[PDB]
């Protein structure tokens, strides 16, 4: 359908390391 | 001179190395913009001609330009 969006583009919600 | 890596994250294997030049840091900023952007991009340029009305890009010398998520909201 869709596909679609996604955002944005944000360095939101890091990688992480641990 | 020596950027992070970019976007989401703190580390990986960095450097903008053999020339030339600046850290060119995208950040959307609607206008207000209030409390907003949460826009990083990057991927390093030659030059510093953006600089312009409804830009983004601003170049981004010196050290590690790099923010964050911005949002330290605070």
């Amino acid at each position: 359908y869709r596909g679609w969006k996604h955002w944005v583009y944000y360095t939101c919600c890091p990688d992480t390391p641990y | 001179i020596v950027c992070h890596t970019t976007a989401t994250s703190p580390i990986s294997a960095v450097t903008c190395p053999p020339g030339e030049n600046l850290c060119y840091r995208k950040m959307w900023c609607d206008a207000f913009c209030s409390s907003r952007g949460k826009v990083v991009e990057l991927g390093c340029a030659a030059t510093c001609p953006s600089k312009k009305p409804y830009e983004e890009v601003t170049c981004c010398s010196t050290d590690k330009c790099n923010p964050h998520p911005k949002q330290r909201p605070g």
